[PDB]
């Protein structure tokens, strides 16, 4: 197993829920 | 033994030794609570430890019972700020919630997204897993963020973090997690946090009320089938005049929503067949546990619940409903009639109504309604006996008080119907 290897360390995203006009 | 507000500064009401009944109690809360007179029928009781609601006729006699005051006829896309989806308005001689409910239905909704009332959807893949726990973490983003609105206070001068905003049954699988996935976590929460107040919030000058309308909304998405309730059963039937099809051998779920009315289906292992929206329902029967819906052509949904308790629930539920989107005077089933309601009729009083269609009631017929502003007096103060603004006499009922001293029409449009 990995510490590193999960979703967690994908480039961080901005959640749509912020999203806003 | 008292009921409980999800509201942030509301102390509960301890209930003394006594008799008391479900309505009166929700009108204590909406007064409570500020709430308009318009919105209190949107209220009602849930029992946290059975897990079920009271009917408005309910007798309480008074041990250690938590009520929970909460929001329970609810509609999707009563915000509108959905395309997708179909608008929901109300009749004008505009919009659902005023701000006052509003806020009560957001601190609802933050308590049931951390107490996982309102569970997250289920992943469709890894990815959509990790999206998920992502808006999670702009959820927590949102909530302190309107946080920091209220309180007038900036991001230096909060202390917190994210793991009491979110569902405890994320926190703890995130507390099992290796330290540099947590740390991670944490880091990206503050970033999100940072850039949201720093830019986002000002650069388009968004309000507190879009942050909880945005919240609310993303509930919606977010979570399963939120605003709705689902009910099981081992014994479904679905009949009429030429066909007659029985369900048996919990295997099927019942559920009840405010802009699709009542569905039913085969508890998976896939989509929900329509039985009926409410305005087709002419009355429900109910036997013991058993619960008999009857449409207008004749058909009918029935089905055998837990117990009596469920059923009372369950037709309460859809009772309300009718009146929220049917007939705002009339009931389907006795076994949970509002004594409120029912005095209503009997003394031929209509709802808290905008005036234009009490002038057109009255022009093309005296009215009776209900005021528009508190639940304390008839537009005639009632008190705890009935009597006029200026008079002394405290008659014991509308009744005495009318006779010593126009109705309702079934059907009829008002503000206290919503178009869906």
């Amino acid at each position: 197993k990995t510490l590193m290897g999960n979703p967690w360390f994908q480039r961080a995203k901005m959640p749509r829920a912020l999203d806003f006009s | 033994v008292e009921v409980i507000f999800y509201l942030s500064d509301r102390e509960p009401l301890r209930l003394g030794s006594g008799e008391y009944t479900a309505e009166e109690l929700c009108i204590r809360a909406a007064q409570a609570c500020r709430i308009s007179p318009l919105c209190h029928n949107l209220f009602a009781l849930y029992d946290e430890n059975t897990k079920l609601w009271y009917a408005p006729n309910r007798t309480i006699t008074v041990m250690s019972l938590r009520l929970h005051y909460r929001m329970r006829f609810y509609f999707t896309n009563w915000h509108g700020t959905n395309d997708n989806e179909q608008s929901v308005w109300r009749h004008s001689p505009t919009p659902l919630l005023d701000a006052s409910s509003l806020e009560y239905l957001f601190a609802q909704g933050q308590y049931d997204l951390v107490k996982c009332l309102a569970p997250i959807r289920d992943p469709k893949t890894e990815q959509d897993g990790h999206d998920i726990e992502n808006e999670c973490l702009g959820m927590a983003v949102l909530a302190i963020s309107h946080y920091a609105m209220m309180k007038k206070m900036q991001l230096p001068e909060l202390p917190i973090s994210y793991k009491r905003y979110i569902p405890e049954t994320l926190n703890k699988s995130i507390r099992q997690r290796n330290l540099l996935t947590r740390m991670r976590i944490n880091n990206v929460f503050k970033d999100f946090l940072k850039e949201f107040n720093n830019k986002t919030i000002c650069d388009s000058s968004v309000s507190t009320h879009d942050l909880k309308v945005k919240y609310l909304a993303t509930l919606e998405t977010l979570t399963k089938h939120y605003g709705a309730e689902i009910f099981e059963t081992s014994m479904l039937l679905i009949s009429s005049e030429n066909e007659m099809n029985w369900f048996h051998s919990l295997y099927y779920e019942v559920m009840v929503t405010g802009n699709l009315g009542i569905q039913w289906r085969h508890k998976p292992n896939e989509e929900w067949n329509n039985f009926s929206f409410f305005p087709e329902i002419t009355h429900i029967v109910i036997k013991e546990s058993v619960v008999s819906i009857n449409k207008q052509d004749n058909k009918k949904m029935e089905l055998k619940l837990s117990s009596h308790e469920e059923a009372l629930s369950f037709v309460s539920l859809v009772d309300g409903y009718f009146r929220l989107t049917a007939d705002a005077h009339h009931y389907l089933c006795t076994d949970v009639a509002p004594p409120l309601i029912v005095h209503n009729i009997q003394n031929g009083c209509h709802g808290p109504i905008c005036t234009e269609y009490a002038i057109n009631k009255l022009r093309q017929e005296y009215v009776l309604r209900w005021s528009c502003t508190d639940f304390d007096n008839i537009l005639i103060e009632v008190q705890k006996r009935y009597s006029l603004h200026g008079s002394d006499r405290s008659f014991p009922s509308l009744g005495d008080l009318m006779s010593h001293l126009c109705q309702p029409k079934p059907r009829e449009i008002s503000n206290l119907l919503v178009a869906t």
